[PDB]
């Protein structure tokens, strides 16, 4: 009897993307309960923002082909479902891009909106080839929780469209990998105490002391919900 | 359960089913936990996990 | 692509019609999502007004299993290219490689 | 000749990797084979059948 | 909408026996099945606290293979007889009980003196059978509080402890509906315990233990 509580140690972070996170002190067997239910919890649910609706100047409908641009316009939505973007204070924000001249169009080439910053600012997404090309779009950014297709938006919609909307079907969840490990832990006059290392990569929008401390709100909801059990 | 042809049961356990009750019920000469006691079954199980 | 496959695919991918290939060897002068323009090596021209070439790929059209063949550029622009060569990546190729 | 391929990259000689389990958490006692198989889609979709 | 989910409204506690129970919950978020399940499994089997029997010897033998006139059953059997013995101890942290009984018959766990604050909790528990009337049966046993289920191996004759007071858990995830959404986790858990405790109570320590465990990170 008598046991002892975790703490948080030691958050390093080997690039902008992973970190690895270690909590020192812990008893006998909650090492692997805590490292599987905190695995499973950050890999399902985490709040994400990604991007929803795109609508570019001179396209009706996409499986077209505007002229100037090396790609199609299928291929600018499977690129830009791979943008990270950090919202600060809002849900949706509609970003715009406008680019001319010969050259890959990057994402750094997004009017500055301000509180919405960018992580990654050497994304490609297409390669205009001509003096007289010019893209000119706009990109709606929706903050989410889990992973939501395209057509379940469509049928909740039911009511209206212009033509020139594009849907993308939304990816939001930041992690992409989670391993944990169960170390001997040192704490003195002890030998049986372990300690946890959660190493996670992310796609660079969440930091990861948030991370762990909402996944643990999470987990303390759900038993909250087993403790007044009738 | 019988087959109209012959007294035979036609809800054999099919390979899947056959190979996890195969692994289960073995015996290996020298384990964790070799020649220990116990109270009944739902101990054993206690053991397992 | 396939990771692992026979030494076969190149030829299976080149010798149909699904791929559009180079003519004559030169140099890329314009490519859009469209079409591909090129323009001849003068060691390849017949000196009666050669000029360049033309290259139409076919975008998103029918199939007669209700499938959608496509054609994509695989080459970049002011890249040299040469007589027999891949240029257009058609349906379930891959660099010239077949990959289904 | 797969053997020493497999020798280059850091991977284990007998292609068996120590797998765990995403619900338990615990680990597949015997090792397993993992690998990458190409694969293919065949047109029996079930949006012609049902 | 995004920090929010949903948390479960039950269904009922069917219980079988005095110490079987079965608890379902109803609905939780596609894929929290697993996770409370395991964790509750997990807990309740590695790490309760408990009070249960370490050590026993008897006054006329100190051996283990070995045996003693009078006895239908064994020292092997009566080592298996007072492994099953539960009780509940009050405050202290371990204590020394005695047992003596001369007779014919069978020796039950209602002859064990009473020791103050010492409690049986089932007193028709069958420890051994005596069958002449010359013989007689005498042994100290020692109950002692622990932290789970100690093998004899890594342990007078030492006894396996069984400290945790459950016997079983086994919990499932079936599918539940909210008429719009597909597929919602139902769990059911199925659970055994010993008698020292009835089984509505382990869950809610249990669930206590993990929520005082997540307790420094909470804190927002």
């Amino acid at each position: 009897t008598e046991f002892l509580k975790p703490r948080l140690v030691d958050i390093e972070q080997v690039s902008s993307t992973h970190a690895k996170v270690t909590l020192e002190p812990l008893e006998r067997g909650f090492g692997h309960t805590l490292g599987n239910a905190l695995r499973r919890i950050l890999l399902s649910s985490m709040p994400g923002c990604a991007v929803t609706e795109v609508e570019i100047d001179g396209v009706l409908h996409e499986y077209s082909t505007k002229e100037g641009v090396q790609e199609d316009i299928l291929e600018i939505l499977l690129n830009l479902k791979g943008l990270a973007v950090r919202v600060q204070g809002k849900d949706e924000v509609i970003l715009t891009l406008n680019k001319s001249g010969i050259g890959p169009v990057t994402a750094a080439d997004i009017t500055h909106d301000g509180d919405v910053e960018i992580v990654k600012p050497q994304h490609v997404i297409c390669h205009l080839t001509d003096e007289n090309a010019s893209i000119s779009m706009r990109i709606k950014v929706q903050r989410g929780r889990g992973y939501v297709p395209a057509s379940t938006r469509i049928h909740s919609e039911e009511d209206e469209r212009p033509i020139g909307r594009l849907l993308v079907d939304a990816c939001y969840s930041p992690v992409e990998r989670i391993a944990y490990n169960v170390e001997a832990a040192r704490v003195e006059q002890r030998t049986d105490l372990d300690k946890l290392v959660i190493e996670m990569e992310t796609n660079g929008t969440i930091d990861p002391e948030e991370a762990i401390r909402r996944a643990a709100t999470i987990l303390a909801e759900q038993l909250e919900a087993f403790v007044d059990l009738r | 359960i019988l087959s109209p042809a012959n007294g035979e049961p036609i809800i054999v356990p099919s390979q899947d089913v056959v190979l996890g009750l195969y692994y289960m019920t073995r015996d290996c000469v020298n384990a964790k936990g070799e020649g220990m006691v116990l109270t009944g079954p739902k101990e054993a199980e206690r053991l397992y996990r | 692509k396939p990771l692992v496959g026979t030494g076969m695919e190149r030829a299976v991918a080149v010798d149909s019609g699904v791929t559009a290939v180079a003519k004559r060897g030169g140099v890329v002068q314009y490519v859009d999502a469209s079409r591909i323009v090129i323009k001849v090596n003068e060691d390849e021209m017949y000196p009666g007004e050669a000029g360049i070439d033309i290259y139409n790929l076919t975008k998103y059209t029918r199939s007669n299993q209700n499938t959608c063949i496509n054609q994509m550029p695989c080459v970049s622009l002011g890249e040299p290219v040469e007589r027999g060569d891949v240029l257009a990546d058609g349906p379930s190729t891959d660099l010239g490689e077949l990959a289904l | 000749e797969i053997k020493e391929l497999l020798k280059l990259g850091d991977l284990p000689t007998s292609g068996q990797i120590r797998l765990y389990d995403g619900r338990t958490g615990e680990q597949f006692e015997r090792p397993v084979t993992v690998g990458y198989m190409y694969m293919l889609k065949l047109n029996h979709l079930v949006d012609d059948k049902m």
